């Protein structure tokens, strides 16, 4: 609703949290096909090489 | 070892999997990973991510 007002597309950050297996990841892709944005998963659990 | 080398390093060779795919010559073999329990989980690049 806000993107519809202030002209162009805009980014923003969000966070989800809750017990595992609630469907978080599933909604991600569903939103991506809602807005028409492309999806790209990127795990970083336990990573340490900033490079 | 699971991913080979860049091919820009001297002596780089493809990771093990390409060799298995090259050898069995099928697209759908039955790979058998062994001893998952004992994967060397070190600082030197964690296979468990790989
Ligand atoms: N309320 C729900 N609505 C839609 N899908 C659900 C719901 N609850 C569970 N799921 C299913 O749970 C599975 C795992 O969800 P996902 O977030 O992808 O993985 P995880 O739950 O491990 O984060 C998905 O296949 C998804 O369809």
């Amino acid at each position: 609703a806000v993107s519809q007002l202030r002209g162009s597309t805009q980014g923003k950050i969000l966070c989800f949290y809750g017990p595992p297996g609630v469907g978080k990841t599933s909604i991600a892709r569903s939103i991506a096909r809602a807005l028409n944005r492309e999806y790209f998963r990127f795990s970083v659990g336990g990573m340490t090489d900033v490079a | 070892e699971i991913k080979g080398h860049r091919r820009t390093y001297v002596g780089a060779m493809p990771g093990k999997i390409i060799q298995c795919l090259k050898k069995t010559k099928t697209e759908n073999p039955l790979i058998l990973i062994d001893e998952v329990d004992k994967i060397g989980r070190g600082y030197q690049g964690d296979p468990s991510s790989a």
